[PDB]
């Protein structure tokens, strides 16, 4: 479990550019592959998907025709080619990895993250809270209201929740708002009923301040979350 | 029509109940072979029994349009509109040209089984072979219904030997199935050649064998069944394709026209036989029909 | 010369003796005594997903305790996982010895065993930190063929191999903790209790024994087939259990009286049992008979319920879910059928 | 698509993937031949597996080697498993100069968690556990209870282990071989056929029930030694090992599961047969078993005495043969037999027979 | 020497089986017929669930 990118930190705008991430450590071959802008001191959101073995692939509305995507299995790299790049492209790129079957965790694991400044329908996730002062050591409540009913005909809702801490790359805590990650400890529970969720952390730590995003799955594009940050 | 029309009393009376029987035990013995593959799963998913249903349908299609056409023509002497009689030509010509078709399509199955015989199992899917089966049917109805859409012999003399069909378009399919008889006889001869040399180099090796056993090899028996097949099949479409390129040459008397309602007459008689051979030379058609046989009595 | 003897006649006194027991215990079959309750005679059940991707011929399966996963195992080399509810394979695990005989399922999900010809138990890991399904441990310590695989925990496998003898292994060690040796013939099923504390074992010498696994000793023998035992399955109270044989015999032991129960034999049956599995009630009986198609005895009664039929060989392993929900028969015509 | 959802499409994308790869292994398996191989424990089949199959000809094949090495890191994780497992189930407790050294074991947990890749900082502490001298002279007190037997060779190389670089060899996979338990696939070319030959050996002793899995196959190659009428291996008195061969054949190739497959028959020995009929005739065994006191008519005697071993079946032909000491003749027959098989099954296939 | 061993092993295994306590058939199989019936309700395939409560359900495509 490896992904180190490349490509980009002083780009002109109008201009074309080529981003290239490794991955070692895993059967990237059967991993359909995302692709997730930061802007500075703003939150997270989808930019792009490659099923396994380059099937189907997906891109985001604001940045549909202008990027194209390539998969490369036996040297297991990923390629983005980004043509005519707009002012607001200015972010840090994430390249991540997505397996999907039941049971399955994806989005699990994240690149550290590559920048890339330039020189110058949806569901949306309306998180009402977006700062939480709280000490570490008691029950914290992060709400999440969505614009559609998550709640698919075969009964799992497609919501979930991503830890960022800072100055590090996000990180995958509870998948389907019911079920953890493999790794996260179990502290961290998911409850809701379709319009609104809830994120309850029953202890809080040092390593469990951040960042919290909640992602809709249902339709693509994958609209994110605004990001409720905890400080101490 | 005055000169193609043929009106003898003894003529209208034998040919008309030779036709009549020939087709009637051709069109039962099409359905018997038709609901003896098709009743059987495991018979459908073979894709050489599939080409040897798709002859039986074929043949079966060939035997009641061909008997139905045959005896309006000539029974009767009933008249129609030029279209709707041009769509019964072309459907009889339809049904030959799948049938010859079909023996085609059977003839490259058997030298696909004798080319890569371990490969022949992962080569010729049973998906591809509904493929390359409905490609044939397409271009067969293609080529069989181009006279009727596209163009009639009202500036150019048209052949004595059948009604309303032009001359150049008459070289044409006559060279067409000519093509396909000869990729026909060209791939049995392969077929026998590959075995030829198969059996040649397994009884090379062992010098003892052919004392050591009395069983008779494949080869000889692989020669009598194609060579009985391929013989039935050259001798009764010999004449009648041996008129149509005497038709294109000269335009002689109308006998020459009852000879050939006879020789059409014989290829119908290969049109009974064939499903019956198809049928019989297959043990696991055998077994499925006393099975079934069985089961009609219970 | 007779020592051995009489060690002989003691024995055969000591089977006379636990005969006699048994005959005197034996005042009233459950046949007399289920009379009176209302009998089931038409269960149709029909298949609702008929899973497609197995080039060979399927030898067993076992159901996920979430009711929608299973296993299945064929000659293929590919080991399948199938997905009941929407028909979508999981994982195709490529096996090195394409010659098995046996499958199981993790209670927690985690792991994924099968023995085969090979006399090798391959344990896999399925949730793993990477997205492929490695090779976790290889248990080699056999001798003959491996006939049932069966998952306590993460970490206890019990396997019924052919040298005579089951095995009670840790998996992360590699060496097997109890032998359980008692049997003459090839072991050919096991059948755990729902509370994991004991299991019966068929061999091919008609004894169907059970076995302790915290002791290791042999608790119970018990002996009323003809032909050699193929299939075992408990009864979901872990009192009893169904057992079939080549003699075209299910047969319902039970274990307080120690003695068969009753008998699912049928008249026109010359054909063997391959899988036995129960309902979560125990009333149904789903029957593996090698005639192409599947049945359904009264487990009360041993009146017939249903055929089910739709196979176009030979029916080897059938499961019933762990909630009830429905059964899965995958046979010799590459198919897994699920009839509800 | 009102049901599908994206991670549904997403699975049934991965699903068709899966479907796609097994098919292309499917119709790889089709392509190859699947053949058994029994024979007699007194006929000697490891010389028919090394005359048929020769390293030189079919080498070790590149993309299983990735799953080779994985194999050798699994062994080298299951030899220091081992070791620490007997040095925390010791019965008399050993002095250790590092205390965190059952954290050391955690920590083979660890790397027992991942299984990535070698990992450097676990072959570093391993070595440095090994570096102690009662770590070294363990393995002789481990090799008193249940232990692998090719665990030296892991736990003596695990310097040359902990170097990243590494060579392959048929010596390397000959570690794992060495257990020889089970059915031995064999695998070699041959103009352009895979041959997979499964010889069963005498590892199991009952066959009631797993010769029912052997119904897929294209041969059924059968190898006895025609020496062993004077030749002793008996449990009983009955000393000639040539019937029970007859026995056997009639077991088999009258079997309701090898009703359609046919038997490649190999008279092993013809050398040593040759040697011992000029020596004595086999008049001494039976009078109608001597047909004739020549070599070559007897020769032709006992093939012809597994002729009619067949009882009444036509649709399966014996094709007997007689072993040489030459790898071509013998793979020459098997490619040849084998083709007749398949040409005749597909032809069955088509009806035409 | 190994067959003398072989039945002193199993009889004593026979005698370690001789004492078990056994139970009355009626007892057990009223016990079988009580578990057997007081789980009937929970059986999805003696009492059919309609398509609410059943996952396997019909596929239009
Ligand atoms: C019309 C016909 C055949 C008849 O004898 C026949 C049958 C029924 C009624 C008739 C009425 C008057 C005249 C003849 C018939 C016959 C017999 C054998 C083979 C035939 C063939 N055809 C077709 C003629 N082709 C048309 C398209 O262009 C090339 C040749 C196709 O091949
Ligand atoms: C007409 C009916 C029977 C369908 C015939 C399909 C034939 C024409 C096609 C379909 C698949 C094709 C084969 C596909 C693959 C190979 C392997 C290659 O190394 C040699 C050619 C060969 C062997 C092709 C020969 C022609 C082939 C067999
Ligand atoms: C078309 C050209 C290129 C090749 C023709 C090959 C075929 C038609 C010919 C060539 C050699 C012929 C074979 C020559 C010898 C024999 C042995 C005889 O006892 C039976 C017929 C048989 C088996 C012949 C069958 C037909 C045969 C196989
Ligand atoms: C094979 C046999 C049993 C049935 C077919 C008989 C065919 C081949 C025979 C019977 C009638 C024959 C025709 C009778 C009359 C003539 C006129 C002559 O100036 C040219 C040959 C020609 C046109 C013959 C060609 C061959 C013929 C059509
Ligand atoms: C079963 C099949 C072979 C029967 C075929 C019968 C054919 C060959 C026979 C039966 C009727 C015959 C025709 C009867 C009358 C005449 C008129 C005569 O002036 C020329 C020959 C000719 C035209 C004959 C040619 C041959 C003929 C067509
Ligand atoms: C000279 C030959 C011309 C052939 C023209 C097309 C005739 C039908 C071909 C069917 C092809 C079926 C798919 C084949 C796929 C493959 O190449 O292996
Ligand atoms: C240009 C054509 C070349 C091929 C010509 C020959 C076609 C095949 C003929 C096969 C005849 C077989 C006769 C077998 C006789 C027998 O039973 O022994
Ligand atoms: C199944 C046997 C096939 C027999 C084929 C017979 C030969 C057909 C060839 C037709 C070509 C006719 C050319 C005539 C040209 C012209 O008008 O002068
Ligand atoms: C004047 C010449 C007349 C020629 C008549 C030819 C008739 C051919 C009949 C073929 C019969 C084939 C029997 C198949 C037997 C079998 O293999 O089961």
């Amino acid at each position: 479990v490896q992904l180190v990118e490349s490509g980009g930190g002083l780009v002109q705008p109008g201009g074309s550019r080529k981003l290239s991430c490794s991955a070692s450590g895993f059967a990237f071959s059967s991993f359909g592959m995302h692709w997730v802008r930061q802007a500075p001191e703003k939150g997270l959101e989808w930019v792009a998907y490659i099923s396994s073995g380059s099937g189907t692939i997906y891109y985001a509305d604001t940045v549909k025709g202008r990027f194209t995507i390539s998969r490369d299995d036996p040297k297991n790299t990923l390629f983005l080619q980004m043509t005519s790049l707009r002012s607001e492209d200015t972010a840090m790129y994430y390249c991540v990895r997505s397996i999907y079957y039941y049971g399955s965790s994806p989005f699990d694991f994240w690149g550290q993250g590559t920048t890339l400044t330039v020189s110058s329908s949806d569901i949306v996730m309306t998180q009402a809270t977006s700062s939480v002062p709280v000490t570490p050591g008691e029950s914290v409540s992060i709400s999440c209201r969505s614009s559609k009913s998550l709640l698919h005909s075969n009964g799992n809702t497609y919501l979930y929740w991503f830890l960022q801490r800072p100055g590090q790359s996000p990180q995958l805590l509870i998948y389907r708002m019911s079920n953890l990650a493999s790794g996260v400890p179990d502290r961290f529970s998911g409850s809701g009923s379709g319009t609104a969720f809830t994120l309850t952390i029953s202890r809080l730590e040092a390593e469990d301040v951040g960042v919290y995003y909640c992602m809709q799955h249902l339709e693509y594009p994958l609209t994110f979350g605004a990001g409720t940050k905890l400080e101490l | 029509m005055k000169d193609y029309m043929i009106l003898s009393g003894p003529q209208k009376t034998a040919v008309a109940v030779l036709c009549t029987l020939l087709g009637l035990l051709s069109a039962l013995e099409n359905v018997a072979v038709l609901y003896l593959i098709l009743s059987s799963h495991q018979l459908r998913r073979k894709p050489s029994y599939l080409f040897i249903g798709s002859l039986a349908g074929a043949d079966f299609l060939a035997s009641v349009v061909f008997a139905c056409s045959f005896v309006n023509f000539h029974v009767f002497h009933g008249v129609d509109s030029k279209a709707v009689f041009l769509l019964k030509i072309g459907s009889v010509t339809m049904t030959f040209t799948a049938s010859v078709g079909s023996l085609l399509l059977t003839a490259i199955d058997r030298y696909l089984c004798l080319r890569y015989p371990p490969s022949y199992k992962a080569l010729l899917t049973r998906g591809r072979a509904l493929v390359t089966l409905g490609i044939m049917w397409v271009l067969s109805a293609l080529v069989s219904y181009l006279p009727l859409m596209g163009w009639t012999c009202c500036p150019r003399p048209c052949s004595e030997l059948f009604p309303l069909i032009p001359n150049d378009y008459l070289l044409s399919w006559l060279l067409f199935i000519a093509f396909l008889f000869s990729g026909i006889i060209y791939t049995y001869g392969h077929v026998l050649w590959k075995a030829h040399q198969h059996v040649a180099s397994l009884s090379g090796h062992q010098d003892r064998q052919v004392p050591g056993m009395a069983r008779m090899r494949l080869d000889v028996r692989l020669a009598k069944t194609l060579g009985l097949v391929l013989a039935v099949l050259l001798i009764c479409w010999f004449p009648v394709l041996a008129l149509m390129a005497h038709s294109l040459a000269t335009t002689l008397s109308d006998q020459v026209k009852k000879a050939f309602a006879f020789c059409s007459m014989l290829c119908l008689i290969n049109s009974m036989v064939n499903p019956v051979i198809y049928a019989l030379r297959s043990g696991e058609i055998r077994s499925s029909a006393h099975h079934c046989l069985a089961h009609w009595k219970k | 010369q007779s020592e051995l003897d009489q060690l002989r006649q003691e024995a055969e006194q000591l089977k006379n003796q636990i005969r006699d027991a048994r005959k005197a215990c034996a005042d009233a079959t459950l046949s007399q005594i289920t009379n009176n309750i209302d009998p089931v005679g038409r269960i149709q059940m029909r298949t609702r997903r008929t899973l497609r991707g197995h080039l060979a011929k399927i030898y067993a399966m076992h159901w996920g305790t979430d009711s929608r996963l299973l296993v299945s195992a064929s000659q293929d080399g590919k080991l399948i996982i199938w997905d009941s509810y929407t028909t979508n394979k999981v994982h195709a695990i490529p096996l090195r010895s394409s010659w098995v005989m046996t499958c199981a399922y993790a209670p927690s999900g985690n792991y994924v065993a099968c023995g085969g010809l090979d006399n090798i138990c391959s344990i896999y890991n399925l949730k793993t930190r990477e997205g492929n399904v490695r090779v976790s441990r290889e248990l080699a310590g056999h001798t003959g063929y491996l006939s049932c695989c069966r998952f306590l925990d993460d970490n206890q496998i019990v396997t019924s191999s052919g040298d005579t003898t089951c095995a009670l292994w840790d998996i992360e060690t590699g060496q097997q903790t109890t032998t359980f040796t008692g049997h003459t013939g090839d072991v050919m099923s096991l059948s755990l209790a729902p509370d994991t504390r004991l299991f019966v074992s068929g061999a091919c010498d008609a004894s169907a024994k059970l076995w302790d696994v915290r002791e290791g000793m042999c608790r119970q023998t018990f002996t009323g087939h003809e032909s050699d035992i193929n299939a075992i399955c408990f009864f979901p109270n872990g009192n009893a259990f169904a057992t079939g044989s080549d003699d075209a015999t299910c047969r319902l032991f039970d274990l307080r009286a120690d003695q068969e129960l009753m008998t699912y034999s049928h008249d026109n049956i010359i054909c063997g049992i391959t899988s036995v599995s129960f309902s979560k009630s125990g009333r149904l009986l789903l029957a593996g008979y090698d005639d192409f198609n599947c049945n359904v005895w009264d487990a009360l009664k041993a009146d017939r319920a249903g055929v089910l039929a739709g196979h176009d060989n030979r029916v080897s392993c059938l499961g019933v879910t762990d909630d009830g929900m429905a059964v899965a028969t995958g046979s010799w015509d590459s198919f897994l059928k699920i009839w509800n | 698509g009102c049901t599908l959802s994206a991670e549904d499409k997403a699975a049934v994308e991965r699903s068709k993937m899966i479907d796609r790869n097994l098919r292309e292994d499917g119709e790889k398996a089709a392509r190859e031949v699947k053949l058994l191989l029994l024979g007699a424990g007194e006929s000697g089949k490891n010389t028919i597996v090394k005359q048929m199959k020769i390293i030189h000809e079919a080498g070790y094949s590149e993309e299983e080697c990735k799953q080779y090495k994985a194999v050798v890191y699994s062994n080298t994780i299951q030899s220091i498993i081992a070791i620490i497992r007997a040095m925390g189930r010791l019965k008399i407790d050993f002095g250790d100069s590092a205390r965190a050294d059952d954290a050391r074991q955690l920590f083979v947990l660890a790397g027992a968690a991942e299984e990535g890749f070698m990992t450097a900082e676990l072959a570093g502490v391993i070595k440095r556990l090994w570096k102690d001298s009662g770590v070294q002279a363990c393995f002789n007190r481990s090799r008193e209870y249940q232990l692998n037997d090719s665990a030296a060779y892991y736990l003596n190389d695990l310097d040359r282990i902990a170097q990243p670089n590494y060579i392959p060899t048929q010596q390397d996979v000959l570690r794992t071989r060495v257990k020889t338990t089970g059915i031995v696939e064999t695998h070699f070319t041959f103009k352009d056929l895979h041959f997979k030959m499964f010889d069963v050996g005498a590892q199991r002793s009952e066959r009631k029930k797993w010769i029912h899995c052997f119904e897929g196959v294209t041969a059924i190659i059968f190898c006895v030694a025609l020496s062993d009428y004077d030749l002793v291996l008996a449990e009983d008195e009955e000393m000639n090992r040539m019937h029970a061969s007859m026995k056997l054949f009639d077991s088999i190739c009258n079997n309701k599961w090898f009703t359609d497959t046919s038997i490649i028959l190999f008279l092993n020995k013809k050398d040593l047969f040759e040697e011992k009929i000029k020596k004595s005739p086999l008049t001494i065994c039976y009078p109608e078993y001597a047909g004739s006191n020549t070599y070559e008519e007897a020769a032709a005697y006992i093939q012809c005495q597994f002729e009619d071993l067949n009882k009444r079946k036509d649709t399966k032909e014996i094709y007997t043969h007689f072993t040489c000491s030459t790898d071509t003749k013998n793979v020459q027959f098997v490619f040849d037999a084998v083709t007749d098989v398949i040409i005749k099954n597909n032809l069955k296939d088509c009806g035409l027979f | 020497t190994a067959s003398i061993a072989q039945a002193r092993k199993l009889v004593e295994q026979l005698k370690m089986e001789a004492n078990i306590d056994r139970i009355k058939v009626s007892k057990a199989a009223a016990d079988l017929m009580a578990y057997c019936e007081a789980h009937a309700k929970e059986d999805p395939l003696l009492t059919p669930v309609p398509a609410s409560e059943n996952p396997f359900r019909e596929k239009k495509f």
